């Protein structure tokens, strides 16, 4: 929706508009010596229709200053990347539209970058006119890359009705966005919430001035100057430091386009910020690699005077670069020193940094029981992140250690609910347990043991990536090839896998099995108790009577009676399947304890007041050969 | 002879297990713990024998708050400082066994140092900003060397080669391109540098300096401890 009086143009004209702006950070005291930018370019205003625009952007060059004539002016080049820049800008162009004029909703194409995107929209928010009105003191609510706005409109010339003159200005105290954006810190200094104070100390407010076509509504030129002040350092409450932002406008020419198209990119977006990194180019690490042999050298030298200082720097350049590149660095830096580099680690509240200590943790070769130590020390940290996963598969492959395994199948479980999605770390763990175990599952009993149990811990996962997996936890439990105990442990790790009708079928293949081993079949047996159905209770009732290995059947006809004894709620529909089964066969009558297996089970149901009955179950497991004194087994 | 093995499992996350091997493995553990340790006094006598340099230095960041507020024109306006500590002190001890002849080196030092800092950045791309910084230095400590030598003792204490700062006040400003820091020359005009020095010794003298630009009367310039590279110092100065 397009009010007249938000136009400030012409349909069918391209606006070419020269963009020209320095920032100039500097003292005042001592002739404005300023860190000063200089950036130039091309740009191309499309108006086929009113509140439709397209934006070609080009011949940007990035110039800044050098050094400095000795009357003051400085001296620009254009910098390394300023051709990256160029291009990087040229090889988009935009579409936008603004619904009632103070509505901004941009389609860039292509995902353009998030700063790239951000310097286009505060360009914007300095070409965004309101729409005309005939009072001075106008104030009002608008959107602009820093959030929303309280901005004062006020017409300096007015011709007819058509305003000539305008200046646009907002305390910039006032607009959403003065809340200071969050930046990593030292996790270890002390000091908290003393950030707002110092807003008290920052002075700031924006003014644009405007010069404005009263016939085609066009922007003959803009100009927009920001300027702010800190309030500390200076005598007299005004010596303090003084900044400035000075981008202008200017209109080389309009040519009139043949054009009513319009587009929309994909990506809809608003014209406020959106959180980006504090990026840095690649090379400058290799400034660090200078900065750590320099101190290195200096200690040497015997001098401290500027260390710590220049370890700041550092930490700020650290804080500035990204996390493969230093871990991909990484170890050189160890090679240079272990102690400096742990200050910075430690002094380094990115999370990257955190995830580097594993990896500082194996360069040092650090003693098995501390990496473990550490390793689940970390796992149980909440929101894991695909790297950290992915370094703790590393560390798991290295190691192959117990607790190593367990915390890594923890934070499986944690990412798994953090990222519902299949990443590549999933498949490529996966398949090296699968390597781990393969169809087989032969190898050494406590390493192919503790690999199935940790498979367990993510069972609903590898069920959801990798049935053939599953298909070989199966192959292992009918598998003879591994020892009870493997084949046990295989049982056991579909804890997490919900046994389906295959899963179950085969555990009823195993346990009906009578030459399947009495500890195997019970096992099996309990297993398939978990879930079962009315068809396979009664397969198994009527089998009952004939199976082997009295102590089983002591086991399992006692089991069954107290199932029947059971009155817990899920046990009602339980003991319903129970008796589906009994129809047409009974129980061995349950003799012995000390020598034959036996099952005992008591449930403690509580009434609680407004909340749902809570039922503690209890399961007594004796396992005994008619030749053990002592249980031969036995499970809490 | 019998195999057994345990677990621990909450919610049904098995919570590690115990195993009899395991119980074998921690004995060669403890037999590898007793194989490091009878090695160990030889290796720290060696690095005696031989000498080396020992280096303890702390760079804790006590006071530190970071963050950053959006621009106009869509570029982000770092703004952090911080107060820091590197308390740390040069050591080590070299013995020339069977020479005699000892060199021992012991310099605590301190550096209480500020900055502030204000950045203008463009993410990948470039930055602009300055460092407000204020610091105060202190070293202090010993340069001895001992050496016996054919029925001849002697013991030598280094002279220093350089002022000794046991207090150093110093501000100073920085202009910080994205490949370059800058520091921002002082002013010329009433550029006041003066030294007072008394005799601890006929070669060394305890020394009294101020360099620093009396700008005070000079407008948007902040006053003579400011605007400026300004150093007020206490020295202990070698004549050499």
């Amino acid at each position: 929706v397009c009010p007249k009086d938000a136009t400030r143009f012409k349909h069918l004209r391209k606006y070419t508009y020269n963009y020209e702006a320095e920032s100039s950070s500097g003292v005042p005291g001592t002739a404005d010596s300023r860190s000063a930018t200089r950036i130039n370019c091309k740009v191309e205003l499309e108006v086929p229709q009113l509140c439709s625009f397209i934006l070609k952007t080009s011949q940007c060059t990035l110039k800044e200053v050098y050094g400095f004539n000795p009357e003051g002016k400085a001296l620009l080049k254009k910098t390394k990347n300023s051709e990256e820049f160029a291009a990087a800008m040229s090889r988009y162009e935009l579409k936008l539209a603004i619904p009632e004029g103070k509505q901004v909703f941009l389609y860039p194409e292509k995902d353009e970058p998030t700063y790239i995107l951000n310097i286009k929209r505060g360009i914007i928010s300095a070409l965004l006119v309101p729409p005309e009105t005939e009072e001075a003191k106008q104030v009002l609510f608008l959107d602009t890359v820093y959030g929303n706005c309280s901005t004062h409109f006020t017409v300096k010339t007015r011709k007819g009705n058509v305003a000539t003159e305008i200046s646009t200005e907002r305390d910039l105290g006032q607009c959403d966005r003065f809340k200071p954006i969050r930046t990593g810190i030292s996790p270890l200094a002390l000091i908290k919430g003393m950030t707002r104070p110092l807003s008290t100390l920052i002075s700031s407010s924006q003014s644009c001035q405007y010069t404005l076509d009263a016939k085609r509504k066009h922007v003959a030129e803009a100009i927009c100057k920001e300027q702010h002040l800190f309030l500390p350092f200076s005598y007299k409450n005004k010596y303090g430091m003084v900044a400035q932002v000075t981008q202008t406008l200017k209109l080389e020419d309009t040519p009139k386009i043949n054009s009513r198209f319009f587009g929309e990119g994909t990506k809809k977006m608003g014209l406020a910020f959106e959180s980006t990194k504090s990026t840095s180019p690649p090379k400058q690490a290799e400034a660090v690699l200078k900065t750590l042999q320099e101190l290195k050298k200096l200690t040497i030298s015997e001098q401290n005077i500027q260390r710590a200082n220049l370890f700041n720097k550092l930490v700020t350049e650290l804080r500035g670069l990204s996390d493969e590149a230093v871990t991909s660095l990484l170890p050189q830096l160890i090679e240079v020193s272990s102690p400096i580099t742990l200050q910075a680690l430690v002094q380094c509240g990115q999370p990257q940094c955190s995830t580097h200590i594993l990896q500082w943790l194996k360069r040092v070769h650090a003693n098995p029981l501390l990496i473990d130590v550490v390793t689940y020390l970390v796992a149980l940290i909440p929101e894991p992140s695909a790297q950290q996963l992915r370094e703790i598969f590393n560390m798991a492959r290295d190691q192959r250690s117990r607790a190593t395994l367990y915390a890594l199948s923890h934070a499986v479980n944690n990412y798994h609910k953090t990222n519902p999605t299949g990443t590549q770390e999933l498949l490529d763990i996966a398949n090296y347990l699968m390597e781990q175990i393969q169809d087989d599952c032969t190898g050494d009993e406590d390493y192919t043991y503790l690999i199935l149990r940790v498979i367990g811990n993510m069972g609903q996962t590898m069920e959801q990536l990798t049935p053939e997996l599953k298909s070989s936890i199966l192959k292992c439990v009918q598998s003879t090839k591994p020892s009870l105990m493997i084949q046990k442990a295989a049982i056991q790790a579909l804890r997490k896998m919900e046994p389906k009708d295959k899963d179950q079928e085969v555990l009823l293949q195993t346990f009906l099995d009578d030459a399947s081993p009495g500890d195997k079949r019970l096992a099996a047996y309990l297993m398939l108790m978990r879930s079962p159905s009315q068809a396979d209770i009664n397969k198994i009732v009527q089998i009952l009577p004939w199976e082997q290995n009295e102590q089983v059947k002591n086991f399992v006809a006692s089991h069954i009676a107290n199932i029947l004894n059971s009155e817990e709620l899920d046990i009602q529909d339980l003991k319903k399947l129970v008796k589906e089964a009994l129809k047409e066969s009974q129980l061995p009558t349950v003799m012995d304890f000390r020598k034959f297996s036996r099952n005992y089970q008591l449930y403690k149901s509580v009434s609680l007041p407004s909340l749902d009955p809570a039922s503690a179950k209890i399961e007594g497991n004796l396992i005994f050969d008619p030749n053990n004194y002592l249980p031969k087994e036995s499970m809490l | 002879v019998p195999e057994a093995r345990a677990y621990l499992r909450i919610l049904g996350e098995e919570l590690g297990f115990a195993s009899l091997h395991d119980l074998q493995l921690l004995g060669k553990l403890l037999l590898m713990g007793a194989r490091t340790l009878q090695g160990i006094p030889q290796m720290i006598g060696e690095v005696i024998r031989k000498g080396s340099k020992n280096d303890f230095f702390l760079h804790y960041i006590f006071m530190e708050n970071a963050f950053e507020l959006p621009t106009g024109a869509g570029l982000q306006l770092q703004i952090s400082s911080s107060g820091v500590i590197a308390p740390g002190a040069k050591a080590g001890v070299k013995l020339e066994v069977a020479n005699m002849q000892a060199e021992l080196v012991a310099k605590p030092s301190v550096s209480v140092e500020f900055v502030t800092n204000m950045g203008i950045i463009i993410p990948d791309f470039a930055r602009s900003g300055v460092q407000m910084n204020t610091n105060f230095f202190h070293e202090s400590g010993l340069e001895a060397h001992v050496a016996l030598k054919a029925g001849k003792l002697k013991f030598i204490i280094p002279s220093p080669k350089r002022p000794v700062k046991l207090l150093s006040g110093g501000n100073t400003l920085h202009l910080v391109s994205t490949t370059k820091t800058e520091v921002i020359p002082p002013l010329i005009e009433n550029r006041q540098s003066w030294s007072v020095c008394k005799q601890v010794f006929p070669g060394l003298n305890y020394c009294t300096s101020g360099a620093y630009s009396n700008a005070s009367s000079t407008d948007s310039a902040s006053y003579y401890p400011l605007t400026g590279d300004t150093r007020l110092e206490l020295e202990l100065r070698p004549t050499g």
